[PDB]
């Protein structure tokens, strides 16, 4: 599920036991995998095909051995004996005893603090509950002062704005009288200069 | 070393000293060009170097947004605190970030050389043609130095991005600010490139796209492709370190944190299909026209809710802690002024109001309160607010209310006359002007000199 | 090593020498000048003069100084 | 664990040409002077002299069957280390969830230094507040000023030495009955004659107790080019 | 969003009489410029310096709980100036979950 | 009102004064503030009051000007700002008397919109 | 009180310019002859040599700190045994005094208080609604003029007349057509 199934690293095995890949340049060897499946052989086919361990018998003593210290390992090691272990098997054997580090509080040294200090300690988280509680309420209260008075400014700005509509409206009833009434409208009075 | 260094923190701190150092050059364009408006007649500049003025403005523009701001609010704070704020040992890119640095100061010792051994002659920070086209080589030099720029900033931002496969906390809004600002870098500068090159085709390679039967409004879409989401990538990080201030001056969390993120992905997203509000004028259907204008409007939706995130975040702060820290007045004053930048942007978004106010000094003052005034007040507070953490000194600016007071006078003083010569009306992009706008012309000038000699105390 | 542990240590323990603070204001100065040199420069080659005397482009009265 | 990249070749075994060539010596270093190839090659040598000797397994109790293969009998102290180290790595890529941290039992903190720096975020649920950083130092009991949860560094030190794998096995572990040579040989000749070698690492250890090229083949397996 | 921790009435009730809300001073004390010695060399100023963080610094409670300098962010974790090298051991990252596993306890 | 129908576990001042007091201080020299409201130095801890001898939550609020002047300092006891005024004790007043709050902030309203209308117009 | 009195005396003021003299009179820029010091300047700045010329990361003065047993040097914790219990002893930090310089008395006081935070879940998600949907509701009061100035410019308008206009560098082209 990783890079295609390709793994990152595998193991290659060679008949000629005097064979480099890099040195040579013949045609006839044919590389085989860990299990020792010829390159040939595609690996559709090859991953069918049952691999089991096979240790010497004079391991078996051991492998029973683990088994009854460790009745939970037993099964694995029973495949193993049998010759019934697959790199699956192992895998599930392998991760299935991994446990994970542990830490000890008690063993972590403490910052210093006297005795006097210690017992001040509910007297502390009080003054940080008390200082929460006031926090909170002062929010509420600033919101509504502060959100209100933005409301002064709404109505200072329409009172400035609205001067100057006024002063618009003044405007637009003069610029009606100018061509109506306005003696400073002059017609038949701009007379061409002409080139110089 | 020095060169070699691949510290993340310590190419923090070449950013930001290399802006400063490329920005003194800035501003002493903006003195010529402000002294040169003082009055009605030729000041500074001989009428027969009047070329020299459309130089001046050209790369006063180029260099405070490509060389300066970006490297300052891009590639300075974002550089040492992104990978603290991630909780990384360092960047994801360490060698790409050596050489972003040294690219940038490449391209500007070519710009600056250019300025010397070429004719000096200009055609806007915006290069539209076919007057880009017909110039001289120093805009040969200049189309190289963003070309080389824009190298800079796409490595840069594929270095942010890679964040996000190594945070090992949590995203908080600034990192959301920087990874946007970079995915709007990663989709807006291939398509500069392209119309960049197309420039350099018809000035060096004898093509026709920009002579008749070609189209010249088609490189204003692709600029403008790249240009609107520039001014985003600008402001965004600016947007992030005001977030991080203001929680941490007033010791309270940020309200809203998912809807600020929902707000900066908004922005540039709307930003990324508003850009021909830049093309009113031109002569763009009726439909277009509308489609543009009513996207343009949406964008201060999402921009109005962090305004009003950050005001409940200075909120209700507790009194007894000192708010006169520059870092703090300078947070606050940055709401003060992107407020009135914004408004102004919406006033010139209605396309009927843009006939008028086109090419003039109103959209000038419009970018200056945002960039000028904004942009560089959240550069200065970000860089205030870690100044223990950097470890600069041998300045007198982390309580100085002196500074403040001056600075926030004074730069008004130059840009809100600005506002007024654009109803009456005083184009841009010009040096002589008619006698009857002298007065608002003199006193943004008594502003200009006024705030250069601020810049001074502080050290 | 203690000394290697802040970046840039000499200058945060402030020990540094002051020659790298002038080396840096010095370049800053220079960048300065590449905008006010090449204009008394463009202003002489066009005109004849480094910089211009106000409003001389416009008419002016007999007793203008 | 998820950060790990693929396992080496050398992560299940070792090639021979790796083996000390003086094997007498190898056998008699003490398990404290052994380094990580001596090391590995002494539990190789001796663990497989006992497994390769099937007549003799039922009769090795588990100690000493363990001692031989180079397996540490766990016991409440080094069990306390090895697990504290592996939770120490598998923070390095992973996420740190636990129970609510309390006087009883704070939040435990491993380091190796004197500080590690630590988030605070609160309860489940409602109760959960934003991340409030903290450097947490040795011999402080802390406590955060939102939620009061309890917290605590663990220092993996021991003897101006850091926790290792290798430090819990040479604390720890003791040193049994010398090897003896002569199992070498008797085990060598029960898998490896005439010309079949069935125990490869003891053909290869026996060539060097004998001096280095006296088995048969060894010379021409000794003999390379480049 | 976020109210505070929830507080039963239970946890509000006083084991004596007498008990009111504790006084100690969260200012951590009187500070400025750090002030290094003239005969202090390169590396002796470097131990002035990581003997003068404010993030290192704590107040103690009256059950000896200390209340550690917090920040928001992590940014204000690292020693000020900022050394070359701030997190070799990964900053962690508390999550609190209400569930649990046997091996952890012992009966 | 958050001492009165909010919290009933913090110390409740009571008002010296719903007015000011005006003060000379100097630079570099620290002084204490009245927060119960019962001493006869006001604005000052006179040695005698709540504040001075510790009892019912009641505690000195310690100050210290930045540069020499003439501050204005809380009589209410309430304001925001304390020890300095910023005008809680006009407000703290019109939650008392919230018919005198009302004619006040209809004059300065009527002022107010006067003068604007004035101007503009 | 005054507090700079207190560490006045530490304070002594400085005989040369930038804290050195001139190179005449001591050569700062060489590396210093004391033993164990050869990686600093004789004014105890970083010698060139030590972190330019040879640096380490170069592959100069090779030399690997881990141990054969992949170990190395860590101090271990003040350790006290009492009532049965081992305990360990946090390092507390100089007083402020010593690193900084004021004495450390008269302290303001600044109680412990839990974070500042917004409550009444109801009215806080209607205040944020209102923070986005009073801007859609501004926006969508202009949407309807804009459309309609829109739709003004661009009207078919009976024109009678036809003024041509083009504009060179640097005069502006006038055709104008001619009365029969
Ligand atoms: C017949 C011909 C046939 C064909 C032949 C073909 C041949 C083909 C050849 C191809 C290859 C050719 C190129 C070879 C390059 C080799 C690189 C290499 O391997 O070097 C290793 C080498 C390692 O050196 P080393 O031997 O170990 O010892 C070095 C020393 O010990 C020093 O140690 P260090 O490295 O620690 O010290 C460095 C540092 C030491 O620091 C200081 O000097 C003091 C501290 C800084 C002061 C403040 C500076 C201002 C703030 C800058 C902030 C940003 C910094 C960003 C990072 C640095 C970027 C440079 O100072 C510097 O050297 C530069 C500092 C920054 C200068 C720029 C600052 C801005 C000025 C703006 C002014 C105008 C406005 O690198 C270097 O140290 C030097 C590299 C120099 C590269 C120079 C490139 C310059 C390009 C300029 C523009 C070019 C176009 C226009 C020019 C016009 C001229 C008129
Ligand atoms: C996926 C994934 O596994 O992501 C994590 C994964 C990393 O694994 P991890 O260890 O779980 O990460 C830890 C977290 O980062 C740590 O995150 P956390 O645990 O603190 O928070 C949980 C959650 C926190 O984040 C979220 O849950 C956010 C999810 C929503 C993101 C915004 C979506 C867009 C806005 C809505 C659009 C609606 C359109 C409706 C259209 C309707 C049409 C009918 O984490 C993430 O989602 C992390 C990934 C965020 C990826 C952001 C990528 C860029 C977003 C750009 C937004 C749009 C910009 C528009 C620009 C203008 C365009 C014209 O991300 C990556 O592998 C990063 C690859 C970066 C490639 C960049 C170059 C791409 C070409
Ligand atoms: C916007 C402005 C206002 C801003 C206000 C707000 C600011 C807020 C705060 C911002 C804070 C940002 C973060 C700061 C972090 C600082 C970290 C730091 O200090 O890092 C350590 C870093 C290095 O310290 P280190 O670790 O001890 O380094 C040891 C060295 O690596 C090794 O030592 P070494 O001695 O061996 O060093 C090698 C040294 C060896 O040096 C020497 O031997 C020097 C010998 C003396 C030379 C002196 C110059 C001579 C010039 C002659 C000119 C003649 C003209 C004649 C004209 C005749 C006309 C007729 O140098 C070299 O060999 C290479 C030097 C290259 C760089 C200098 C380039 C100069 C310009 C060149 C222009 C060329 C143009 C060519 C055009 C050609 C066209 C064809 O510090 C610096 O580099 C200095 C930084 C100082 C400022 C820090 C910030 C302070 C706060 C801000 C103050 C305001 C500044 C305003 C801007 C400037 C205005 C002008
Ligand atoms: C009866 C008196 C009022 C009479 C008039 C009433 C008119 C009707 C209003 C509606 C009904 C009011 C009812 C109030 C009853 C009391 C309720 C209550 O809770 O009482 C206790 C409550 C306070 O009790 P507390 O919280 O317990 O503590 C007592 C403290 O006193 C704490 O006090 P506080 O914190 O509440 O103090 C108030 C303070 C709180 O607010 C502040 O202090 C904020 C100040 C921030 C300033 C930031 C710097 C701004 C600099 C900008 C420079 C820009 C230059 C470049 C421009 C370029 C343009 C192209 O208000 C102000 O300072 C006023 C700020 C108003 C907005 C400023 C901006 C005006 C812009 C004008 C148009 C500009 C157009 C061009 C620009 C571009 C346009 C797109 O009292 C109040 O709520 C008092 C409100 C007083 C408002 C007065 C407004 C006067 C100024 C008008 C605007 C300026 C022009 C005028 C011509
Ligand atoms: C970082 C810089 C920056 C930022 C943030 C913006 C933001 C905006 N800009 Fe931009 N703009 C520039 C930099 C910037 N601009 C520059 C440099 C140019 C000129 C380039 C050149 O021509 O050479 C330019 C030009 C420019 C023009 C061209 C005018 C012309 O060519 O004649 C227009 C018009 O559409 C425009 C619109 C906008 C809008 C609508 C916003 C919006 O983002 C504004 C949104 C913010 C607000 C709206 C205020 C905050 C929100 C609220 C307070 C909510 C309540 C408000 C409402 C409900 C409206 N800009
Ligand atoms: C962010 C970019 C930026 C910045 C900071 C400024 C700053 C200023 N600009 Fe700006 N300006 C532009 C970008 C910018 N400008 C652009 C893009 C154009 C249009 C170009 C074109 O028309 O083609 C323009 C055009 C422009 C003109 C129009 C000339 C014309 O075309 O007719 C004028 C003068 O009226 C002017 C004046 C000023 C002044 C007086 C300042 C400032 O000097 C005001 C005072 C403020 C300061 C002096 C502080 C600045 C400090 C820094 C930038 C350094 C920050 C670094 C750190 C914090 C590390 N500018
Ligand atoms: C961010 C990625 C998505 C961007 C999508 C942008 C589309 C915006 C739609 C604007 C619109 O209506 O297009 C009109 C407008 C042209 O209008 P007129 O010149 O008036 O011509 C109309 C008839 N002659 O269209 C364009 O310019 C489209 C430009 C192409 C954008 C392609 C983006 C590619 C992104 C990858
Ligand atoms: C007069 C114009 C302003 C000059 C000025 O301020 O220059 C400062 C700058 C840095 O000096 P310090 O800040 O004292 O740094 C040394 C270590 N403390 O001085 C110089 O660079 C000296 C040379 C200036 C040449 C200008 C042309
Ligand atoms: O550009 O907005
Ligand atoms: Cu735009
Ligand atoms: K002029
Ligand atoms: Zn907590
Ligand atoms: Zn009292
Ligand atoms: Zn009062």
């Amino acid at each position: 599920a990783y890079n295609g199934g390709y793994p990152f690293h595998y193991v290659v095995q060679y008949d000629d036991p005097n064979y480099d890949c890099e040195a040579d340049f013949e045609f006839e060897e044919i590389p085989r995998d860990e299990f020792g499946v010829p390159a040939h052989i595609p690996p559709e086919l090859s991953t069918q095909i049952r691999h089991t361990y096979y240790v010497p018998p004079q391991y078996y003593p051991f492998l029973k051995k683990l088994g009854e210290d460790t009745p939970e390992l037993k099964p694995y090691t029973d495949k193993l004996i049998m010759g019934d272990m697959t790199y699956d098997d192992y895998e599930e054997m392998f991760y299935k005893f991994a446990k994970p580090l542990k830490i000890y509080r008690s063993r972590l040294p403490l910052p210093y603090r006297t005795d006097e200090e210690i017992s001040q300690e509910k007297y502390v988280n009080w003054c940080g509950r008390w200082y929460s509680y006031r926090q909170r309420l002062q929010g509420d209260y600033y919101s509504r002062h502060y959100f209100r008075d933005w409301l002064i400014g709404v109505m200072l700005g329409m009172y400035l704005g609205n001067l100057c509509v006024q002063q618009h409206r003044q405007y637009r009833v003069d610029m009606k009288l100018f061509y109506l009434e306005a003696p400073e409208h002059k017609i038949n009075w701009v007379k061409p200069r002409g080139d110089l | 070393f020095y060169i070699l260094v691949n510290n993340n923190k310590r190419i923090g701190i070449y950013y930001i000293k290399l802006s400063i150092i490329i920005g003194i050059l800035g501003i002493v364009l903006s003195y010529i060009i402000r002294v040169e408006l003082y009055n009605s007649g030729n000041r500074i500049i001989k009428y027969d170097n009047v070329n020299y003025y459309n130089m001046v403005i050209t790369l006063h523009g180029l260099l405070m947004i490509f060389y300066i701001i970006m490297p300052g609010l891009y590639g300075g704070i974002p550089l040492y605190i992104l990978p603290i704020l991630s909780v990384i040992t360092d960047i994801v890119l360490p060698r790409i970030n050596n050489i972003s640095i040294i690219i940038v100061l490449i391209s500007y010792i070519v710009v600056i050389n250019s300025i010397v051994i070429e004719y000096n002659i200009g055609t806007g920070w915006t290069l539209y043609p076919p007057l880009s086209i017909i110039g001289t080589v120093i805009v040969n030099m200049i189309l190289y130095g963003l070309i080389i720029i824009g190298i800079s900033s796409i490595i840069s931002a594929i270095n942010f991005m890679n964040i996000l496969i190594v945070i090992d906390g949590i995203i908080y809004v600034y990192i959301w600010s920087i990874i946007i600002t970079s995915v709007l870098l990663i989709i807006s500068l291939p398509i500069l490139n392209g119309i960049l090159l197309m420039i350099l085709s018809d000035i060096y390679f004898n093509s026709i796209y920009f002579i008749l039967n070609g189209d010249v409004v088609l490189y204003q879409h692709l600029f403008w492709y790249f240009g609107h989401p520039e001014v985003y990538i600008l402001i965004l990080p600016a947007f992030g370190i005001i977030s991080i201030i203001l929680s941490v001056l007033n010791n309270k969390i940020i309200f809203g944190m998912k809807s600020m993120i929902l707000a900066i992905i908004m922005i540039s997203i709307l930003g990324s299909i508003v850009w021909a509000h830049h093309i009113y004028t031109v002569g763009l259907e009726l439909d277009t026209k509308i489609y543009f204008n009513n996207l343009t409007l949406i964008i201060s939706i999402p921009t109005g809710n962090k305004i009003y995130n950050w005001i409940i975040l200075y909120i209700g702060s507790y009194n007894i802690l000192y708010n006169g820290y520059q870092s703090l007045i300078f947070s606050i004053m940055f709401i003060i002024i992107f407020i009135i930048g914004g408004i102004t942007g919406i006033i010139i978004s209605i396309d009927i109001i843009d006939i008028g106010l086109h090419d003039t000094y109103y959209i000038v003052s419009h970018f200056h309160y945002i960039l000028s005034i904004g942009a560089v007040i959240s550069l200065l507070a970000g860089i205030l607010l870690l100044k223990d953490i950097i470890g600069y000194y041998n300045v007198i600016i982390k309580i100085n209310k002196y500074f403040g007071l001056l600075l926030f006078i004074n730069i008004n003083i130059i840009f809100t006359p600005q506002f007024i010569i654009g109803f009456n009306v005083m184009p841009r992009r010009i040096l002589e002007y008619s006698d009857n706008i002298i007065v608002w012309n003199l006193i943004s000038s008594i502003g200009s000199i006024s705030t250069i000699l601020i810049l001074l105390s502080i050290f | 090593n203690l000394e290697d542990h802040f970046d840039l240590a000499e200058y945060m323990m402030k020990m540094h020498n002051p020659m790298s603070e002038y080396l840096y204001w010095i370049a800053g100065f220079v960048s300065g000048l590449h905008g006010i040199l090449p204009l008394l420069h463009s202003n002489y080659y066009f005109s004849g003069m480094f910089l211009p005397r106000d409003n001389d482009n416009t008419q002016l009265c007999d007793d203008s100084w | 664990y998820r950060h790990w990249h693929r396992m080496s070749e050398d992560d299940w075994a070792l090639p021979l040409d790796s083996m000390p060539e003086d094997v007498k010596t190898l056998m008699a270093t003490p398990q404290t002077e052994r380094g990580f190839v001596e090391d590995y090659w002494y539990n190789r040598i001796r663990g497989e002299a006992t497994l390769l000797d099937p007549e003799a397994l039922p009769s090795k109790s588990y100690i000493a069957l363990a001692r031989d293969m180079g397996l540490q009998i766990v016991d409440e102290p080094s069990s306390h280390m090895m697990g504290l180290i592996e939770l120490y790595e598998y923070l390095r890529g992973a996420s740190f969830v636990g129970p609510f941290g309390t006087i009883e039992n704070p939040v435990l903190v491993p380091a190796v230094g004197q500080e590690r720096v630590v988030a605070c975020t609160g309860g489940v649920g409602d109760e959960e507040h934003f991340t409030l950083w903290f450097r947490c130092r040795e011999g402080f009991m802390y406590r955060c000023g939102e939620c009061d949860q309890i917290f605590m560094l663990v220092r993996l030190y021991y003897e101006d030495r850091y926790w290792t794998q290798t430090l819990v096995r040479d604390t720890f572990m003791s040193d049994g009955d010398m090897f003896d040579l002569k199992t070498l040989e008797r085990v060598h000749k029960m898998w490896n004659k005439d010309e079949m070698v069935r125990w490869e690492v003891g053909y290869w250890a026996q060539d060097y107790v004998l001096g280095k090229g006296v088995l048969p083949g060894m010379v021409e397996e000794h003999t390379r080019v480049n | 969003i976020y109210e505070g921790q929830t507080v039963q009435e239970s946890e509000l009730i006083p084991q004596e009489d007498d008990w009111v809300i504790e006084e100690t001073n969260f200012c951590l004390g009187r500070n400025c410029y750090v002030r290094f010695r003239e005969e202090d060399d390169l590396a002796r100023r470097a131990l002035h310096q990581m003997d003068s963080q404010l993030n290192k610094m704590h107040t103690r409670l009256r059950d000896g709980t200390v209340i550690p300098y917090m920040s928001f962010h992590p940014d204000e974790m690292v020693d000020r100036p900022a050394p070359i090298h701030t997190f070799s051991e990964k900053p962690l990252l508390k999550w609190t979950w209400d569930e649990t596993y046997e091996e952890a306890y012992d009966d | 009102t958050w001492t009165e129908i909010w919290w009933e576990h913090d110390p409740t001042p009571k008002v010296a004064q719903y007015r000011p007091y005006v003060c000379t201080v100097e630079s570099g020299k620290v002084y204490w503030w009245c927060a119960c409201g019962e001493s006869k130095t006001q604005p000052w801890v006179d040695g005698h009051c709540k504040c001075s001898k510790r009892e019912g939550g009641f505690r000195p609020r310690r100050w210290e000007p930045e540069h020499d002047g003439v501050r204005l300092f809380c009589g209410c006891k309430s304001c925001f700002s304390s020890p300095t005024w910023n005008g809680g004790c006009f407000t703290k007043w019109m939650q008392s008397n919230p018919a005198g709050g009302m004619l006040y902030c209809f004059a300065a309203a009527f002022g107010f919109g006067t003068l604007t209308v004035y101007r503009k117009f | 009180k005054s507090y700079y009195d207190d560490f006045k005396d530490r304070l002594k003021p400085g005989k040369y310019t930038q804290g050195r003299c001139p190179q005449s009179e001591g050569d700062y820029r060489q590396e210093s002859k004391t033993i164990g010091r050869e990686h600093l300047n004789d004014d105890g700045t970083r010698s060139k040599r030590y972190t330019v010329k040879e640096a380490d990361a170069l592959g100069y003065h090779y030399h690997p700190p881990i141990d054969k047993k992949g170990q190395v040097y860590v101090k271990g914790p003040n350790t006290v045994i009492e009532r049965g219990q081992t305990w360990i002893k946090g390092y507390e930090l100089p007083s402020m005094e010593y690193t900084y310089g004021p004495k450390q008395e008269d302290i303001p006081f600044y109680p412990r208080v839990k974070l500042n935070v917004w409550g009444n879940y109801n009215l806080v998600m209607k205040v944020e609604f209102l923070f986005f949907y009073l801007p859609t509701i501004i926006v969508f009061g202009i949407c309807i003029p804009v459309y309609t100035i829109n739709f003004a410019q661009e009207e078919v308008i009976y024109t009678t007349m036809t003024v041509k206009v083009t504009g060179r560098q640097w005069y502006w082209v006038y055709e104008v057509e001619s009365p029969t």
